[PDB]
């Protein structure tokens, strides 16, 4: 199952990596935030 | 002894020595750099029960390399990668000689997070000339550092102090590498990417970035 | 190793004996168990060609023979010769293997034949033929009948003995005038006896049998001398005693071969000497793992003392430490003897800390033997228990730590333990109360506290006299002394009596006249020995009743069996040079 196993490695070994970024005022307008700590937002791939 | 499935001796040896710790110095960078054949850095690592290299040590620097190894493109023969890496340092030595004369600063201090993103730099081909000023450390490579604002977030990114990426690989994987179980384990030091983790100058204020930073 | 072949010859000094007194074959030669039993030996005898050797061995004899009137050797080299059904076999050879040496000088002892003549089916090189019934053949001065024999019945062994009678017939018009046969006693009957006797005894000048025992069979080797030649050749006391001698050491051969383990089969542990191997795995030792030690003791009562190889060894993920030993039925009687079960301390496991590789089971865990030295406690050991009786208290001399004649003994009567050394055992688990002394084994005073019933010595007498620097005589007196303390009513002690004429075994032992004691090289140790008729003399003076008989070991196999119980080859050269110890050394049963 070449094309199969060359697949399966690749995905392994290039699926995208995620990031997250810093968000909101909380002096003034506080924490939206619900499940997760203050300020963080999620980002399905790291950022440069 | 013996601890969920692991029995241990209650006998141990606990040393009570540590080796002592030594600055780099402008002279240490230009003997790396030159890479003398006496004792080359590099060490090809072999599968115990062939004996046959199948990946390679890695010590320092070299440790600014996060990119991706498709990217590198690595020679697969041990001794060709040598000659073409040494062609490398060769030409790299006389760049770095011409930007700064060796009598003027022979064991000068130079920034060893500078020294191992130009490693990466010069490995993927891209320019650190720019970077080159930032190379030499002027006092602090966390207060050089944190003046630093130029390059992609991507090639290196300090919050402040604070900086989280991949250190260099403590091992790096060869071609003939099976993941046998003669092969050794290389505990994801081979991978290109492992992790980022974040350097700071105290811990106190390293928590105090962390208080609501992801855990 | 060599197997062992018994030869005999008419004696005109041995008084005649009659075919009437020859004793019969037991019919459980032919029983098919027996059969499979002696198959089983045969499996466990390791040897070259019986068949072979034996021709070389009778050959050399043959050519030992001399004629008495003539005052030359009977045989005459380069005489017609003779070779009944010489046989090629299945295996290639295409000959009797030991005609091949023959014909090439290769065998010592042999003068160079002038002929050879070849006869049977199977060989090549020998007239093919079957001897069941007379046939046309040359006639030569010497007969070796080695004739495939193939026979009806057991039943039909009455006809066969008639059809034996017909191939002696057949010998002597084979043979020349004056000539001589020999022709292997397949079966010994009675009745061939006594037909041997009623028409060939005058047929054959002189002759001479020989057994030659690789395995436990009936089998024997008739030689005929002076064939054609008129003799008064008949049966002697001597010829018949041997005889007995070999029916009763086959019968004891038959007895043990009876009690033998199936070869090379599936060991489920059902043999009460049987191997002991179990595996653990990743065990703990840190406090009371109880079920680790709970099967190590169980381990321990199944050895009974025997040793026990430890190998630990790493799979599917874990290191597996296995104890590998042998069970057995003197080992069994111990565990029977516990009356509770014991347990153990596992410090020295827990201090254990290495790997030992795999190992592949086999029944014979060495190949080594018995030291002379070793074969010698053995015959004690079995005289020992040949003497042990019902109901009687026991003391023992020079008793070791390992202290095995208590495991020997059994438990309903009291025994007891004396020696310098102090001794290794634990008696806990015991069934019964067993008592062990920690006194000298030649300390003095406990005996007149101690009440009297039997005593032995074994083992230590020799070595009394080296500890207190005594002469042999000197330590006896003192041991008179020891018995006026002791109130035993049967009492044995090993002794180093010189019953007969000093003879020294090279390789073993050394032996003083000028000092009388026995020195051992083998062991490295020198005991003094002491003349028979001054002990004698003094026992009778201890007490006027006294009766004191000399102990045979010798003529005995029982303590080799003894040996095959514990697994355990024997060799007779070590244990004939223990017998001639044994007569210079001899256990006094008082």
């Amino acid at each position: 199952a070449p094309i199969l196993r060359q697949w399966a490695e690749i995905i392994h070994r290039y699926w995208p990596n995620p990031s997250q970024i810093r968000y909101g005022a909380p002096n003034v307008f506080g924490s939206a935030n619900l499940f997760t700590p203050p300020e963080v937002l999620l980002l399905p791939i790291d950022h440069q | 002894a013996n601890v969920w499935g692991v029995r241990l001796a209650d006998s141990l040896s606990s040393p009570t020595i540590e080796t002592r710790t030594r600055q780099y110095t402008l002279h240490d960078l230009c003997s790396d750099l030159d890479a003398n054949p006496g004792r080359e850095p590099w060490k090809p690592l072999r599968n115990q029960r062939t004996n046959n290299i199948v990946a390679v040590q890695l010590f320092r620097p070299l440790q600014g390399l996060v990119l991706d190894t498709q990217l590198y493109g690595f020679p697969g023969a041990f001794d060709d990668w040598e000659r073409f890496m040494r062609e490398k340092l060769r030409v790299l030595k006389y760049e770095v000689l011409r930007i700064y004369p060796i009598s003027n600063y022979s064991n000068e201090h130079v920034n060893v997070f500078v020294a191992n993103a130009l490693v990466g730099a010069f490995l993927s081909n891209q320019a650190f000339y720019d970077l080159l000023p930032l190379l030499i450390i002027n006092d602090t490579m966390i207060g050089d550092l944190l003046g630093t604002g130029a390059s992609l977030s991507q090639f290196f990114q300090s919050h402040g102090d604070v900086l989280e990426v991949a250190a260099g690989r403590k091992y790096l994987q060869m071609e003939n590498y099976s993941n046998d179980d003669d092969d050794p384990p290389l505990f994801a030091k081979d991978l290109s990417d492992y992790a980022k983790a974040f350097y700071s100058d105290t811990y106190e204020v390293l928590d105090r970035f962390f208080w609501t930073h992801d855990s | 190793g060599d197997a062992l072949s018994y030869y005999v010859d008419y004696n005109r000094s041995h008084r005649v004996v009659l075919s009437s007194e020859l004793p019969q074959l037991p019919d459980t030669y032919f029983d098919g168990d027996e059969q499979y039993g002696r198959s089983l030996f045969s499996l466990a005898r390791k040897i070259g060609d019986r068949s072979l050797v034996k021709d070389t061995a009778v050959l050399k004899h043959a050519y030992q023979a001399i004629d008495p009137n003539t005052g030359k050797e009977y045989l005459r080299s380069r005489q017609s010769v003779a070779y009944f059904g010489a046989s090629a076999g299945h295996s290639g050879a295409d000959q009797p293997l030991v005609i091949e040496p023959w014909i090439q000088g290769k065998i010592s002892g042999v003068p160079p034949p002038s002929s050879v003549r070849q006869f049977g089916y199977d060989v090549a090189r020998g007239a093919i033929v079957d001897l069941a019934r007379p046939f046309p053949s040359g006639d030569y001065q010497f007969v070796y009948s080695d004739v495939d024999q193939v026979v009806d019945g057991h039943d039909d062994l009455s006809i066969s003995s008639g059809l034996v009678e017909s191939l002696l017939s057949s010998c002597m018009h084979a043979t020349a005038p004056g000539g001589s046969f020999v022709v292997k006693i397949n079966f010994p009957t009675r009745p061939v006896w006594h037909y041997i006797e009623q028409k060939i005894l005058p047929n054959i000048t002189s002759y001479m049998l020989i057994k030659p025992f690789v395995t436990n069979n009936v089998e024997l080797f008739f030689v005929a001398f002076g064939v054609h030649q008129h003799s008064s050749l008949t049966w002697t006391s001597g010829v018949y005693f041997f005889l007995v001698d070999h029916f009763y050491r086959y019968e004891t051969l038959s007895t043990i071969s009876r009690q033998l383990p199936s070869f090379g089969y599936v060991d489920d542990g059902s043999s009460v000497t049987g191997i002991e191997t179990i595996s653990i795995e990743n065990p703990g030792f840190s406090n009371m793992t109880q079920a680790a030690r709970i099967g190590i003791s169980g381990l321990c009562a199944n050895v009974g003392n025997a040793r026990k190889s430890i190998a630990i060894y790493e799979s599917h993920g874990a290191r597996v430490l296995t104890i590998t030993s042998r069970r057995s039925p003197a080992s069994a009687r111990r565990k029977s003897r516990l009356r509770y079960l014991p347990l153990i301390d596992p410090r020295s496991l827990e201090v254990q800390a290495r790997t030992i590789l795999p190992a592949d089971p086999v029944l014979f865990e060495n190949v080594s033997g018995a030291s002379p030295h070793v074969c010698l406690t053995m015959m004690y050991n079995f005289e020992v228990s040949s003497a042990v009786y019902d109901g009687d208290v026991v003391l023992d001399l020079g008793t070791g730590p390992e202290a095995k004649i208590l495991e020997l003994i059994p438990a309903t009567s009291p025994v007891t333990c004396v020696d310098i050394r102090p001794t290794a055992q634990p008696s806990g688990c015991w069934n019964v109360r067993t008592t062990f002394l920690e006194l000298d084994y030649l300390s003095d005073g406990w005996i007149t506290g101690v009440r009297g019933d039997i005593v032995t010595c074994m083992l230590s007498l020799g070595a009394a006299a080296a500890g207190k620097s005594m002469t042999f005589d000197a330590a006896f007196q003192q041991l008179i002394k020891v018995l006026s303390k002791s109130t035993a009513n049967v009492v044995l002690v090993q002794v180093n009596c010189p019953t007969d004429v000093v003879r020294s075994i090279k390789g073993y032992l050394e032996i003083d006249s000028t000092n009388k004691r026995y020195r051992f090289p083998k062991f490295g140790r020198d005991e003094p020995y002491s003349d028979m008729d001054a002990l004698e003399k003094i026992c009778r003076t201890a007490w006027p009743n006294c009766s004191i008989t000399w102990v045979p070991l010798s003529y005995d196999l029982r303590w080799t069996r003894l040996a095959l119980l514990e697994s355990t080859t024997l060799s007779s050269a070590s244990i004939r040079i223990a017998e001639l110890m044994y007569k210079y050394m001899p256990i006094m049963r008082i």
